[PDB]
RNA sequence: AGUAGUAACAAGAG
RNA sequence: UAUACCUCUGCUUCUGCUAUU
RNA sequence: GAAUGCUAUAAUAG
């Protein structure tokens, strides 16, 4: 019977004609304004004001209540609280000693439900508690700055949907208009309501506690091979710049997160295996010792039914039934017939801009599925042909058609893109155009349907077409039909190609996705030299480091045997981050420049160290016998991943003054491992293959010759070269 | 329109660019070298390298600040009993009699058997704390009528020359002691190898600083500025004798209380954060003020007996100064512990960097050196115009000290100089990197740096050190002049 | 001896790598003293000093001295020029529009559709706003309330409709009112009977009296900006002036900024509004491309840039043109709505702070001269520097003690829009088809221009051109501060790039201290700062573990809560020590209860209360987490519990509601002064809201919406509650009759 | 005095 | 003036905008 | 094999 008291207090409050007029004039909207109304100017130096105010007699303010009165005025000659009432709380003020007293000799309150209320946190603890810590590793880590989930959620919803659910749980009456959402989380509402039922904790806290575990806290962080929230929460302990730490959390891990990471493992294995002779050998070697968090890759691939080409290649390589089962977020397919050729092309879209997308060629048939709705799809290069489906759930049917329409990449689908569609992120990062077009047309469907076109429904046995509203209609979507009606032993080549028992190939390592991405769970390689699956900068550094380490031998062996020490397992890994279409050309160049130093007396250890790694890929010379000439050697990754031939570069530069080599930021001393003649010995010689310095810049020869103009010279022809700003040199063939 | 406007705009409008050459980088703040300017004086709140703590070995468990200050003097009674003022140096505008009387009031009051450390508001203590020295507020009506009432000329920091004692402070504060001060509390037991690496790595970093002079000084500065702030709020309208106390542990693991001197706190009705509370410092010191006379114009010194420093009878002086602080400086004093972090981090960065190269924990390697790697060294300083190399620990300590001095001499002058000079430090690093740097108005860039250099000792010395280092770099550059030159 | 030199580290480690050692952030920040009038006057003078060659005229609205530099004579030298050329500003924006097609209308759409949804309460989240009713700064929420209460008296109820637009309509309408009337309180004595000798007691009661001001006096106050000095201005010698704006003009700035934000978010070279990791990513990606795109053989050069007098030089009339050009396809009303904010700024009036203090050393007398009475005393009585300042102020000064200031933006009022105008310069890229190409990043004034050309001599031709281009937009590049080097390293918003943005731990060091919220919070904050620094600002595990210790010390000394086993004497320590002895599970006790710190690198992110909960004593946790404890103030029994409780905010730090989650007593300086009366005004609104929250528990959580009376809402709810309480059987006939009878009276 | 530094505090108020 | 060797006060003696959210 | 966009009383930056 709290109702009476409130009404009785309203009568008291309404006797203050000032309060009366406030209540009568201030609108329910304006409550928000007058709630925040106060005298208190915002405390700008709280760190200070606290440190100061703690030295005062009575810094704290009690809330006027029978509990406040249970605190005594003084205890054993300690003034706990005063008579003077605070301006804010309109209750007695007290010293910090009051708290310490209450926590010691205060009344013992009922802490029932606490654990259920603050479960969110207790789980956060439970994950650390039931975790397993592996080994710390010291070595380069390329941290990528990406937007990640900070705290694991009970169930993810938009803030609006989330808030509406919390209202249904805590404040039923003041909910407003019932939304679809209400029914969608009916289980969670009842479940939470039944758990928070018996609690004395203030509803406003229970609100924010639910908000904490329904609203997504998603922010940018520097991450490395760990996106999963239950990893992100621990990110501080997971890695630094120059060290890594293996950490297995507790509780549970999602089959989807297990899958999406499992792909990256396979892709990373294949990407590296491609460079070695007998890729299958290395592919198998690594895969057997590849651990996804705590779960072996082989076990994971066996357990999970799904994944991409790479997963199937590695499955075959290990000896597991390859599942040509496929996903496109919500849509999930399985190939019956066809062969897909992914060509990157410049697609114009309805709003009127040009987006680069990987378009698939050939006529293919897939077993499309979406929830309880199933279907058979048929598509050709940027055109859906025929879509058979079942009449399951109305929205599940509605989604499958939109997913299949987008998946087909029909030029009609691209025409129906009206409004703002972001392919580029706020931080200038690439988002997957197909996975964003999928995500866009699931929100705005009526545009796609109208921008597609209709036709007469089929007049067959159990075939009866459906219109926009997903009802058995006369007009159906152009090439859509609704029906009442719902492996083979492979082998894998050493070069990684899945051949049928007949001969025709179904997949190859040339068909896997080139896009590296942050694995959801922690990927570990239980073989020594795990760095080989690392990033461009990691491989680059770990390689040059291993070159420096064994420079003593490697340099000597070079002065005895010519090509004996070009073939090294480190330089193999290093090749897998070289563009394959320049790999051979770079080796062709480098080996010539190296041999040019050895034979013509003109050495340069900093250059030797720089180029030696490139000399692994079988050489690729020009048709006229001479090698290709280069200024910079571009590597896989960002436009900063390149090695300059003449100068230094963001990956590699040498400081002669200090005799200090700088690799991806890390500084190494070449003191002791340097010849006496080198200092005065110019670089001009070890810059172009079959080219050596004659004198200094000759104005008669004119301007500085380009790579092309240099390559197109007859032996014993002079030329002007620039090594770096303010070092002109006169070089001859 | 842009073409049309640029076409008709005066050629006199341009960035007037020039390629930076080493010779263009002249020394900054040339006035610091002018001997005709006064020697920058010691203007810190407390003594640092010139300090002297009286050693009072405690039971190990603490007591009241009056009690320890009493028992500390009770041991060194020869000093405490010295009632005859043997004055050595006087501050131009100070009172020998009043100051000595005040010292004696402190000693007596802190020595007595009473509970209180309150001081009777005597004519001397009133002069010392600056009683009722604030001007009286009057109406603008009356103000305007009065012609003799005027807006005062802003008082400016006067120019000063380089002072050795600044260099000497760095040198001594940087060096190793037998005494650990830091009060670093407990931590959670280690589980993750990261924590085991961190803890083991701490043992090297923390100790290397804890066993250095700067640390003790920092801790003293903190623990004083705490009790001072606590008194300032609690005992607002009371003159109080706060003892300059600090706990120290020797190699053998014995807890010694260190009384460095007695301070008195004037009325502290501190409304604003900037609002000043006059604090009068009486500090023990072995340092003879006659030696570096231009260091102690702000101080008044009394010879108060002697002590055995080892085999030597060093004469004990008493440095008496009318000083002041405010809520902010007092708070920032308590937040001076974080000097450890700024220095520790910067070197842990190098440890972790070098660890990535060698592929193991290079902590133990960088300091001492292992079977594989010899120890890490750094270009540390000069010795009759010749560069000298120092230990990783030394290099660490030198920074930790620098970070303390960043607080102790922290003001508007430093903030400016530090920020503006950073701009030139980079222009140097470009010349070092050989990234042919360009400048548009170098003079204007210099003036912004040079206007900050006034009467801040750390600024004035940082200019000297900068100018010295710049010279040593400028030399190193020569090696690169002739490279790939045929 | 051997003389240490700390700069000799730079020999071993390069500047960028160890930049941390160049930030003295263990040292005290600069704070201001006394008056900001000097610092304010400087800006006022300098703004007009760069516009003086422009078109000067007298405003036939305010009656003020207005100066218009725009389309003025082009500069003869490199002294800061405000003389921007509309044509060139438009041409720049046209190129931007070509480079980013549809973006202007795409943003305008969003910015417009926002405004329509935007409520009035949006204004109640802007610290101290200038209140025209009292001519002092006040809390945003109050400064609004005063204006709404004032407006109602002039027949302006647009606020009540709830949307921002109709409230904004009332602001531009309020200018056309011949007089403006507002409440301002007056004290009244009144006999009150009390157990007293004389048999009563006199007490002063507040009374709202209706003050009036003229059309002009109001307009000036509407166009007014109050001025302070910027305190804790790091890495600078001399202080600077900052400006707070009127509740009238704060409305229209939100939308014009919101418009420029929408534009910025979708720009390649915009440093705002992206921040920290998001920014570092974007700039790292930007540098990578503009680096690699450099012509082979040609030289890529980065100009580490900074513009001088960003605020003073930029013109409102240019910002007006920007909105007009950006909203070209937007409907007539929204084109006009946007146009207001610049128009207010192009007639704005700068308040001159407190004044100047005059003293006699001989007499020991000091007195403050109010800004109105600056030219009361002969200027010989002021000091040299102030004399000149006042002399130069003279022609822009107003008798009421303010300064006309037509030119200039003033500190930070239009950051987003200025960033756009900056980007617009970077949008040109080339002049006269020369052998160079510029492109950079802009974040307010702070800019980093990349120039890819054939040789550094040509790059300089490009930079020199960019400089001349900026001069036509009112953008002056600092030749002193700004510098240039070959691409690979630069500095941008104190982010130092060296083949990749370096770690600078020193900058965010101050945040390691005890935050000053309370015990329960400052622990969480303290650990979260360490946790976050360990990630973002590259703090190694040793330094991280040390940071924990150094925090725990600061915490234990601040909240005087040393280990219960320790013998540190203290008032709280006496009871702490009794708790230490009384308690069995001592490892369960929180640090604040003299408990042991059990935080390490791994568990930084778990709340102390949640960590130890499992190993607490039942009595101790029963006390520590008492549901109805007096320190926090929960819900209730219904006596008359109505304190001045503020709205429970959603802070990012993770902490449990326990006895250590207390609140400090309010600064009572207000009890001495006449402002006293406001406490009753507060404790009124408090009573109204607090009761409303007893009717609607959802109000505490989510914003209640409705243009109807609060009383109306409260009444119906209580009626239903009572009826259904009777029908259900929670309430009796006797009580229900009383309920319907009492509710009847309303 | 001193703090401090382009202007303040060195208590303010009934 | 008087109470007043009393009483009250210690960011409120004007602390802004925009990002990191 | 992609996303999910936000919106503190601290601190930093301009
Ligand atoms: N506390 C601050 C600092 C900066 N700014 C904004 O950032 C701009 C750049 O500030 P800064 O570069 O420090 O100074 P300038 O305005 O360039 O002034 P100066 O000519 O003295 O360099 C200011 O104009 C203002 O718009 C601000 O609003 N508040
Ligand atoms: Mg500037």
């Amino acid at each position: 019977g709290m109702t009476l008291a409130k009404i009785e207090l309203l009568k008291q409050l309404l006797r203050d004609n000032e309060a009366k007029t406030v209540l009568k004039q201030t609108t329910v909207d304006q409550y928000n304004i007058i709630r925040k109304f106060n005298t208190s100017r915002i405390e700008k130096n709280p760190s200070l004001r606290m440190k100061w105010a703690m030295c005062s007699n009575f810094p704290l303010a009690l809330t006027k209540g029978d509990m406040a009165n249970r605190i005594p005025l003084e205890y054993k000659g300690i003034q706990l609280k005063t008579n003077a009432e605070d301006i804010g709380t309109k209750g007695q003020m007290c010293s910090i000693a009051a708290v310490t007293w209450w926590n010691t000799y205060g009344p013992i309150g009922d802490t029932e439900g606490f654990e259920r209320v603050y479960e969110s946190f207790f789980l956060r603890k439970m994950r650390l508690d039931n975790a397993t810590w592996g080994r710390i590793t010291f070595g380069p880590v390329e941290r990528v700055r990406k937007r990640v989930l900070l705290n694991p959620l009970t169930k993810e919803m938009p803030p609006d949907e989330a808030s509406n659910v919390i209202m249904e749980i805590l404040f039923p009456k003041e909910a407003g208009i019932p939304r679809e959402s209400t029914w969608i989380h009916r289980e969670l509402i009842k479940e939470k309501r039944e758990k928070l039922k018996g609690t004395m904790i203030t509803p406003i806290v229970l609100a924010y506690m639910l908000e904490r575990e329904l609203v997504a806290r998603r922010r940018f962080l520097p991450v490395a091979g760990a996106t999963s929230a239950e990893f992100i929460e621990m990110l501080h302990c997971l890695q630094g710049e120059n060290w890594r730490q293996i950490y297995h959390p507790g509780g549970n891990k999602l089959t989807e997160s297990r899958s999406q990471s499992m792909i990256v493992a396979c892709r990373k294995i294949i990407r590296r295996s491609i460079v070695a002779s007998n890729p299958l050998e290395l592919a198998v070697e690594i895969a057997n010792k590849t651990v996804i968090d705590t779960e072996p890759l082989k076990s994971c691939l066996a357990a999970i039914d799904g994944g991409d080409v790479a997963c199937d290649i590695i499955r075959a390589a290990l000896g597991l039934k390859i599942r040509q089962r496929q996903r496109f977020g919500r849509l999930e397919l399985k190939r019956i017939s066809g062969r897909g050729f992914k060509n990157d092309e410049e697609i114009l879209i309805g709003n009127g801009t040009i987006q680069k997308i990987g378009i698939w060629d050939g006529e293919e048939e897939f077993h499309v599925r979406c929830g309880e709705c199933r279907g058979i799809l048929k598509k050709s290069k940027m055109k859906l042909e025929k879509l058979l489906i079942n009449s399951a759930k109305k929205e599940d049917m509605r989604d499958l058609i939109i997913l299949c329409m987008v998946f087909s990449q029909d030029t009609r689908m691209f025409q129906g893109v009206r409004g703002e569609i972001n392919f580029l992120n706020r931080a200038g990062q690439l988002l997957s155009p197909m996975y964003q077009l999928q995500r866009y047309f699931l929100n705005r469907s009526n545009d796609l349907f109208d921008q597609w076109g209709y036709e007469e429904s089929p007049k067959a046995s159990e075939l009866h077409g459906i219109n926009e509203s997903m009802n058995a209609s006369d007009y159906t979507l152009k090439g859509v039909v609704v029906t009442r009606n719902v492996t083979e032993k492979v082998s894998i080549t050493k070069n990684l190609s899945l051949i049928k028992r007949t001969g025709e190939v179904i997949m190859g390592a040339n068909d896997v996705s080139e896009l590296e991405s942050q694995a959801q769970l922690m990927i570990t390689y239980d073989t020594p030299k795990m760095w080989e699956m690392g990033t461009t900068k990691e491989l680059v550094q770990n390689t040059y480091q291993w070159v420096l380490k064994n420079l003593v031998t490697l340099k000597a062996q070079f002065l005895l045997g010519k090509e004996d020490m070009f073939q090294w397992d480190a330089f193999e890994a290093f090749e897998s981050i070289i563009p394959q279409k320049m790999a051979g050309q770079y080796s062709g160049f480098a080996r010539a420049v190296l041999k040019q130093m050895r034979d013509q007396e003109v050495m340069k250890t900093d250059q030797f160290i720089k180029l030696l790694p490139f000399c692994f890929s079988p050489p690729k010379l020009r048709s006229n016998g001479e090698p290709y000439q280069f200024l910079k050697l571009v590597l896989k990754g960002g436009g900063e991943n390149f090695i300059e031939v003449r100068k230094g570069s963001p990956l590699f530069s040498y400081n002669p003054q200090t005799e200090v080599l700088t690799i991806c930021g890390r500084m190494m001393s070449l003191k002791g491992k340097i010849e006496d003649e080198e200092r005065n010995r110019s670089m001009g010689n070890a810059v172009l293959a079959g080219f050596l310095v004659s004198g200094k810049y000759d104005p008669d020869l004119g301007d500085f010759k380009t790579i092309e103009e240099l390559e197109k010279l007859k032996p014993g022809e002079k030329a002007n070269i620039l090594l770096y700003q303010g070092k002109p040199v006169k070089v001859v063939k | 329109a842009i073409e049309r406007n640029l076409a008709r705009m005066s050629p006199l409008v341009s960035v007037t660019p020039k390629k930076l050459t080493w010779e263009d980088l002249r020394p900054i703040g040339p006035h610091i070298y002018n001997h005709e300017l006064p020697e920058v004086p010691y203007n810190a709140f407390l003594l640092m390298s010139d300090e002297l703590g009286l050693a009072n070995m405690t039971e190990g468990k603490s007591k009241k600040p009056k009690t320890l200050a009493k028992e500390c003097l009770e041991k060194y009674s020869t000093l405490r009993d010295q009632t005859d003022p043997i004055l050595i140096m006087k501050s131009e505008k100070a009172n020998e009699n009043f100051l000595w009387k005040l010292w004696r009031d402190c000693v007596n009051t802190i020595s007595n058997e009473e509970m209180s450390n309150e001081l009777q508001k005597t004519n001397y203590a009133k002069w010392a704390t600056g009683d009722g020295l604030t001007y009286q507020k009057i109406m603008k009506e009356v103000a305007i009528d009065d012609e003799t009432m005027c807006q005062e000329e802003p008082k400016i920091p006067n120019k000063c020359r380089v002072a050795a004692w600044v260099q000497t402070e760095m040198n001594l504060l940087s060096t190793l002691t037998s005494k650990r001060a830091l009060d670093l509390p407990e931590i959670g037991p280690d589980v993750a190898p990261v924590e085991h690496v961190g803890s083991e790595r701490r043992k090297y970093f923390v100790n290397e600083i804890n066993y250095c002079k700067a640390s003790t000084v920092m801790m003293k500065y903190v623990l004083f500025h705490t009790s001072l702030l606590n008194e300032s709020n609690a005992s607002m309208g009371k003159y109080k004798v706060i003892p300059i106390t600090n706990r120290v542990v020797n190699e053998k693991g014995e807890s010694f209380d260190m009384l460095y001197g007695l301070a008195v706190k004037g009325q502290s009705h501190l409304r604003g954060d900037t609002d000043v509370v006059t604090v009068v410092t009486f500090e023990f010191s072995s340092t003879d003020p006659r030696v570096d006379s231009g260091k102690w114009p702000k101080y008044t010194v009394f010879r108060i007996g002697s002590l055995f420093v080892s085999g030597r009878e060093k004469s004990v002086y008493l440095y008496c100064r009318v000083n002041g602080t405010n809520k902010i400086q007092m708070k920032w004093g308590m937040e001076a512990r974080r000097c450890l972090l700024q220095s520790m981090q910067q070197m842990e960065a190098i440890v972790e960097q070098e660890s990535s190269i060698q592929g193991y924990d290079m902590t133990k390697a960088c300091f001492k050196g292992d079977r594989v790697n010899s120890p890490k060294t750094f270009s540390i300083g000069t010795q009759e115009g010749k560069l000298v190399k120092g230990s990783f620990g030394k290099a660490l300590r030198v920074i930790f000290t620098k970070c303390l001095m960043h607080y102790v001499f922290g003001n508007a002058q430093l903030e400016g100089f530090s920020a503006e000079s950073r701009r030139l430090l980079l222009l140097i690093q470009a010349l070092k990197d050989r990234k042919g740097p360009w400048v548009f108005d170098l003079e204007g860039m210099y003036s912004g740096i040079e206007e900050c250099i006034s009467n801040n000792p750390w600024v004035i010395q940082s200019a000297y050190w900068f100018n010295e280092w710049l010279g040593f770099e400028k030399e190193g550059s020569k090696v690169l002049e002739s490279v790939d030159e045929i | 001896g051997m003389n240490i030199n700390p700069y000799f580290l730079f020999i071993d480690v390069p500047i960028q790598a160890a930049i941390s050692t160049t930030f003295p952030y263990t040292g005290v920040p600069p704070y201001s003293h006394g008056t900001g009038t000097g610092y304010t006057i400087d800006t006022v003078i300098r703004t007009h000093e760069y516009s003086n060659k422009g078109k000067q005229y007298i405003s036939d609205v305010t009656g003020c001295t207005m100066v218009d530099p725009t389309n003025g004579p082009l500069p003869e030298d490199n002294e800061p020029s405000a003389y921007a050329q509309l044509d060139c500003v438009l041409e720049a924006l046209d190129r931007m529009d070509e480079e980013h097609p549809g973006l202007f209308q795409a943003a305008s759409q969003n910015a417009m559709e926002t405004l329509m949804v935007t409520t009035v309460d949006k204004l109640t989240q802007g610290r101290q706003t200038f209140d025209w009713t009292v001519c002092r700064n006040q809390p945003a929420a109050t400064a609004l309330n005063t204006t709404i209460t004032s407006f109602r008296l002039n027949d302006l109820n647009g606020a009540d409709k709830g949307g921002l637009i109709p409230f904004c309509q009332d602001i531009i309408d309020s200018l056309d009112r011949p007089e403006m009337t507002f409440f301002s309180v007056k004290n009244i004595k009144k006999k009150l009977p009390a157990k007293n000798r004389k048999g009563f007691l006199i007490k002063r009661i507040p009374m709202k009296v209706k003050d009036k001001i003229t059309k002009v006096e109001y307009i000036k106050r509407a166009l007014s900006l109050n001025t302070m000095t910027k305190d804790a201005e790091r890495g600078k010698l001399k202080r600077r002036a900052i400006a707070t704006a009127g509740i009238q003009i704060r409305g229209f700035v939100l939308v014009v900024e919101n418009l420029a934000k929408n534009i910025c978010e979708n720009l390649e070279q915009s440093g705002l509004p992206v921040g920290g990791n998001e920014k570092k990513a974007k700039l790292s990606n930007a540098v990578a491309k503009m680096l690699s795109n450099c012509p082979p053989g040609g030289i890529s050069m980065t100009v580490t840039g900074d513009n001088t007098k960003w605020n003073e030089c930029l013109n409102p009339r240019i910002f007006l043109a920007m909105t007009e050009r950006i909203t070209r396809d937007s409907p007539i009303w929204f084109r006009d709505f946007c146009s207001i904010a610049p128009v207010l700024f192009s007639n704005k009036i700068a308040r001159l702070g407190k004044g100047f203090m005059i003293t006699s050393k001989t007499k020991r007398l000091k007195a403050q001269i109010p800004c109105p009475d600056l030219f009361s005393i002969p200027l010989e009585r002021y000091n040299e520097e102030t004399r000149a300042k006042l002399k130069k102020l003279k022609p822009f000064f107003n008798e009421e003690g303010t300064a006309s200031l037509s030119p200039g933006m003033m500190m930070g009022m239009f950051n987003m829009l200025s960033t756009v105008l900056g980007v617009a310069a970077l949008g040109i890229k080339n002049i006269g088809n020369k052998e160079y190409l510029w492109d950079g990043l802009q974040s307010s004034d702070d800019f980093a221009l990349f120039v890819n050309a054939k040789d550094e001599e040509t790059c300089m031709e490009g930079i020199n051109d960019f400089y001349r281009t900026c001069k036509l937009l009112g953008i002056n590049m600092s030749k002193k501060k700004s510098y240039c080097n070959e691409t690979g390293m630069f500095e941008f918003t104190s982010m130092f790039y060296r083949d990749g943005f370096v770690s600078n731990f020193a900058m965010e060091l101050p945040s390691f201290g005890v935050a000053g919220v309370n015990e329960s919070a400052d622990m969480a904050i303290g650990m979260t700062i360490i946790k976050n620094n360990m990630i973002n600002n590259g703090m190694g595990p040793a330094t991280a573990q040390t940071a924990i210790q150094l925090f725990i010390a600061d915490y234990r000394y601040t909240y005087k809560c040393h280990r219960g086993d320790s013998k540190v004497e203290g008032k709280r320590m006496k009871i702490i020590k009794e708790l230490w002895e009384n308690t069995k599970g001592r490892d369960g006790l929180l640090v604040a209860d003299g408990g042991p710190n059990i935080y390490n690198l791994r568990n930084l992110h778990i709340p102390e209360i949640v960590l130890k909960y499992n190993l607490m004593d039942p009595e101790y946790k029963g006390r520590l987490l008492h549901p109805q404890n007096p320190f926090v103030g929960h819900l209730s029994k219904e006596a008359d519990i109505t304190p001045a409780h503020g709205p429970v905010k959603k802070m990012d730090y993770d902490a449990v509601s326990g006895t250590h989650s207390w609140r400090t007593k309010r600064n009572r300086s207000i009890l001495n002064t006449d402002q006293r009366n406001m406490i009753l005004e507060e404790q009124c609104y408090a009573k109204c809201c607090n009761l409303f929250e007893a009717c609607f528990n959802s109000a505490s959580y989510r914003k209640p919406v409705g243009q109807h009376s609060m009383l109306e809402a409260m009444a119906h709810r209580l009626r239903m509650d009572a009826r259904l309480d009777y029908e259900s059987g929670r309430m009796s006939k006797d009580d229900f009759e009383k309920a319907m009878a009492h509710l009847g009276e309303i």
